[PDB]
RNA sequence: AGCAGUACAUGCUAAGACUUCACCAGUCAAAGCGAACUAUCCAAU
């Protein structure tokens, strides 16, 4: 459970929080998994580490400008037209 | 001393991307939807599917100075046509699976 | 003895030590080329060297 | 090759084999392609990569390097950090 | 215990004819390598000129012609002095630009001729659709 | 061993008797121009049109909708060319086109391009995105009535709805404002559907909206047949079509069978197909206007699963089929190494009895 | 025909195929990364 989480500090419970939104469940839990190795100690190990840089990427809060992934850069254009098509309220 | 070239592939025949449809000297067959071309003028399939063999409109690229020549000097109403091959997509690219339920 | 084209290999300025063989023709200078090389993973500039072979 | 040595009585092996030849413990021989050292200036990027692949030889093949190497050469065996280690065993290969 | 609304099916069948296309992992018709103009798009933007009018398409590449402008429309027709002169083909850009964003087309490719190309009329009608939120380059299909 | 062409062979009718008096294209376009006309023309022989044009009914299309305005053409075509004259008239007019500075107003296009063209553009655009597949089985209607939808973003804004155009579920988030141009006495239905939000059925719809027996542009007034409901297209799902439907109706219609309670949560009663719903409906009223809006997930949309429709999200990915290779041979001659990495399904070392 | 022109990402990697055929050798190639974005042994190192 994130948001009752002791260990976490809280300015990073709420970091946490909106980058890692859609791991968390509607009862408030994050939720990580790993399947990429034959043995449960692997996975528990990966999963951990995940909880890891999930922490250490929160307090750095410095994130590196990066190129975009290419499913990016046209949602991008597409919000960029959605707004074009914004009107105001002739009369208010 | 001779050589096999020709269609690998018939009418109607299932390949897999990347199946060599037609070997070839010079173009006999032209590559149609989802067939590409290699540097010997080989054509292969870029999906999965059938392959199909009909006769298209022949339209060459602008750039093509020998071609449009061709076509330029034509009488008018004279349409030139070749033979194409094409491959039927069989399946769809993907599905959307149920993957979680947060 | 004599050819049209000549094998000569074209060293990195880069120093890191790859090198490529290439054709250029008999009658001219030393060939300087842009080449790509590989451990640096981008374009560098590469000088002509040592003559291997001639076609 | 020699079936019954003057000494011993036993089989030979024929060591132009070993040099050239991998066995893997499932019976795949794996080689080097012809050439692929040699007049590379002339050879295109694509020849050249094929040139350098490890491949494997046909049943005919296999059979027969199998004759030229004694038992010793066909054991399983456990060298440590071994490249081909993942390919001694066939995986889901039905016949 | 079982929740009515929390009934999902294993699969999800989207029937949108765009939605594949719009997420970039629709296939387009590659091939035709030999022959022009090309086949591997999703919308392309096809300009007609006649010796009277001037008439701008925008097409799936299964030969659906998603939205057109034409100076044969009164609508554009009483706003022009002449209807196949290059003020006309840029009118027709601006126009087909803003019909494209109402309908949710934001990229489409263009396959011109060398002349059609150089030509000011093309200029001026590519200009207009770029600025009127029209890329004129489709981004490229995810295989992966 | 020859077979006759089972039909009129192409270039035929060339008479190459006299070759060099024939006309001849001279430029790639005009060649092109005619190329193109013949490919759409039908062939015996197989084309690329046979197997990738879609088969669809030769019977004409049904046409359900309003009839076509009456329209006196020798008026029409006389007051549209005293108009050009009277423009071309202009001094400045003919200067502005040739120095190229002129322009076309385009909120003066569009006003006219909605009473012209417009209805018949919007048809096309409902036909390209499958509406009328989806919605009426393939019957078309043109809609004669521009239909207006505009979605209050803020206190100051407006998102409008343009048959096809992306709005997001928060600016989705409270029903939008309808307008139409109407008759005094006149009675329409408006509905808003979901074509491909249906999380259980493929061919079902989801009825967002549901107003009924409005009378004139009082949309307010209308019955609430169906309270509005925030699309909810899941998370990983794609993009989802949302369609305005307004009907025009003949006369006050019970709609009590189609009643649903207020507040509507239950995905069961809102299952909804159009066709369904107009076939018993078709006597008394008549499609109208149409809009439309394409809908994908937003951080909105968990707030609708979780809190309104009480539920738990679903998440959906694109799955694409496994990649295919041959059947694994015992001797794989001529294949590189790794031909065996490609039937091994675990990366780690696998040491069997030891 | 036992070559030449002219480029220097004729870079790397990798599904699936072709092949004179038996072998050896030879040939084509999606996606991806990065760019551009228009014979054997022998002998020399
Ligand atoms: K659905
Ligand atoms: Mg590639």
């Amino acid at each position: 459970h994130l948001a009752t989480a002791e260990w976490i500090a809280e300015p990073v419970r709420q970091k946490i929080a909106i980058t890692h939104k859609n791991k968390i469940n509607r009862l408030g839990e994050l939720i990580l998994t790993s399947e990429s190795s034959r043995y449960q100690f692997r996975n528990l190990a990966d999963c951990l580490q995940k909880i890891r840089d999930m922490i250490t990427e929160a307090s750095q809060t410095p994130k590196e400008p990066t190129k975009e992934d290419v499913k990016l850069h046209r949602i991008r254009i597409e919000n960029m037209n959605r707004e074009r098509l914004r009107q105001k309220r002739i009369h208010s | 001393s001779g050589r096999r070239q020709g269609i690998k592939k018939m009418e109607g025949h299932y390949v897999h991307a990347g199946n060599i449809i037609a070997t070839q000297r010079h173009f006999r067959w032209h590559p149609g939807a989802h067939v590409g071309v290699g540097k010997n003028k080989c054509l292969y399939a870029l999906e999965e599917g059938i392959v199909r063999y009909t006769k298209e409109v022949y339209v060459p690229h602008p750039r093509n100075t020998e071609a449009v020549d061709l076509i330029t000097r034509l009488p008018k109403g004279a349409v030139l046509y070749k033979t194409f091959v094409h491959v039927v997509p069989a399946k769809p690219e993907g599905t959307f699976k149920l993957v979680a339920m947060l | 003895s004599k050819s049209k084209n000549i094998l000569v290999r074209m060293v990195s300025e880069a120093g890191t030590g790859f090198c490529f063989n290439t054709k250029r023709n008999r009658l001219r200078e030393k060939l300087t080329l842009l080449h790509y090389d590989p451990v640096v993973k981008q374009r560098v500039l590469f000088v002509e060297k040592k003559k291997i072979r001639s076609l | 090759l020699t079936y019954f040595s003057a000494r011993k009585g036993k089989r030979k092996t024929v060591k132009a084999v070993i040099d050239r030849f991998l066995r893997l413990h499932c019976g795949l021989w794996v080689r080097r392609k012809a050439g692929y050292k040699k007049k590379l200036w002339k050879k295109t990027p694509a020849r050249k990569k094929r040139l350098r692949e490890f491949v494997f030889c046909n049943k005919t093949q296999s059979k027969l390097l199998d004759k030229m190497t004694t038992s010793f050469w066909k054991r399983r065996n456990w060298y440590v950090d071994d490249p081909y280690q993942k390919y001694h065993d066939r995986t889901n290969l039905k016949v | 215990d079982p929740v009515e609304n929390e009934a999902v099916a294993p699969e999800f069948t989207n029937r949108n004819p765009r939605n594949l296309e719009l997420l970039s992992v629709a296939r387009k018709e590659r091939g035709w390598r030999t022959v022009f103009p090309s086949r591997e798009f999703w919308h392309r933007l096809r300009v007609i000129r006649t010796q009277h009018h001037v008439e701008a398409l925008v097409e799936h590449q299964n030969g659906k012609v998603v939205v057109s402008a034409s100076t044969r429309e009164w609508a554009i027709k009483k706003h022009l002095y002449s209807t196949r002169n290059v003020v006309a083909c840029e009118s027709i850009g601006r126009v087909l630009a803003q019909r494209c964003l109402e309908a949710g087309i934001n990229f489409m490719v263009y396959q011109p001729t060398p002349w059609e190309a150089a030509s000011d009329s093309m200029k001026r009608l590519q200009s207009a659709m770029t600025e009127g939120g029209v890329v004129l380059r489709e981004p490229q299909r995810i295989y992966e | 061993r020859r077979t006759p062409p089972l039909g009129p062979m192409p270039n035929s009718d060339i008479d190459l008797s006299n070759l060099e008096r024939l006309e001849k294209y001279r430029s790639f376009d005009r060649y092109r121009r005619r190329a193109e006309q013949e490919a759409q023309a039908p062939h015996w022989w197989r084309t690329y049109r046979e197997y990738f044009g879609e088969k669809t009914d030769p019977k004409e299309k049904i046409d359900i909708g309003l009839p076509p305005p009456k329209v006196s053409r020798t008026q029409q075509l006389l007051e549209r060319k005293q108009a050009i004259q009277e423009l071309r008239a202009n001094v400045e007019e003919e200067r502005a086109a040739r120095l190229r500075t002129a322009s076309v107003p385009l909120d003066a296009v569009r006003a006219e391009w909605e009473r012209t063209c417009g209805p018949y553009h919007k048809q096309r655009l409902a036909e390209y995105y499958g509406l009328y597949r989806d919605l009426f089985h393939g019957a078309t209607f043109v809609p004669r009535v521009p239909l207006h939808v505009a979605y209050a973003v803020g206190e100051d804004d407006l998102m409008p709805v343009y048959c096809g155009n992306e709005v997001t579920p928060t600016e989705a988030a409270q029903a939008p404002e309808v307008t139409y141009e109407a008759e005094e006495g006149s009675l329409w239905t408006l509905l808003l559907t979901s074509l491909d939000g249906h999380l259980l059925e493929p061919d079902a719809e989801y009825l967002h909206w549901l107003l009924t027996n409005i009378p004139g542009n009082r949309v307010a007034e209308g019955q609430v047949t169906c309270p509005y409901l925030p699309p909810f297209p899941a998370r990983g799902s794609g993009i989802h079509r949302l369609a305005f439907l307004l009907f025009k109706q003949d006369q006050p219609i019970d709609f009590s069978e189609d009643a649903r309670p207020s507040p509507c949560y239950q995905l069961a009663q809102r299952t909804f197909r159009t066709f369904d719903f107009y076939k018993k409906h078709q006597e008394t009223m008549t499609p109208a206007g149409l809009s439309f809006f394409q809908c994908r997930w937003d951080d909105s949309v968990t707030y609708i699963f979780h809190q309104l429709l009480d539920m738990r999200e679903p998440v959906f990915e694109f799955v694409r089929p496994p990649p295919y290779h041959p059947k694994q041979k015992r001797f794989p001659h001529r294949q590189p190494l790794r031909y065996l990495d490609r039937y091994r399904d675990s990366h780690e070392p696998t040491y069997g009895i030891y």
